[PDB]
């Protein structure tokens, strides 16, 4: 599961 | 609706009778929300992200309204930087990527 | 083309002369690729998500072709489990979310 912040 | 990607694709969702902001996330297999109370029994689960694995609470068959569109599925609750709507629910509302 | 979300939205990209499979991710602010020795000056950077943060090397103005669509921008290289094309490049190829 990618958010990326 | 058609959503461009100049800004994070954040939309309002309704869950458990509450309103929340969540990111439409095509790179997420699952739907993960920040800590909140949800009715029903939950099972301990572990999911992985860019920085590693976290422990989450798994809630099944939970109704979620995404921008007016209905969906009922698995929702995970745990320490996430942002609420994310993953492919498990995105497919239910007929979301697609186009270019 | 129109991409459904039944499966992870993986497509072929070309960067630094190499062809790779990458995830089209609306939930990613940046484009993160798995370890590869790209030539050029880079700056150290930290990006986060589920699980925490990871250290990556930032490369600017890198030509990236996504499914025949040319784009050029910032690419991060680090210990990621999968190649991720983020919004910084998706906007350049006119990608939208539709439902």
């Amino acid at each position: 599961n990618x958010p990326i912040v | 609706p058609q959503i461009t990607l100049w800004q994070r694709p954040l939309v309002t969702i309704r869950i458990g009778g509450q309103l929340k902001e969540a990111l439409l996330d095509t790179g997420a297999d699952d739907t993960v929300l920040e800590e909140m109370n949800l009715p029903g029994k939950w099972k301990p689960k572990m999911i992985g992200g860019i920085g590693g694995f976290i422990k989450v609470r798994q809630y099944d068959q939970i109704p979620v309204e995404i921008a007016g569109h209905k969906a009922i599925g698995t929702v995970l609750v745990g320490p996430t930087p942002v609420n994310i709507i993953g492919r498990n629910l995105l497919t239910q509302i007929g979301a697609t990527l186009n270019f």
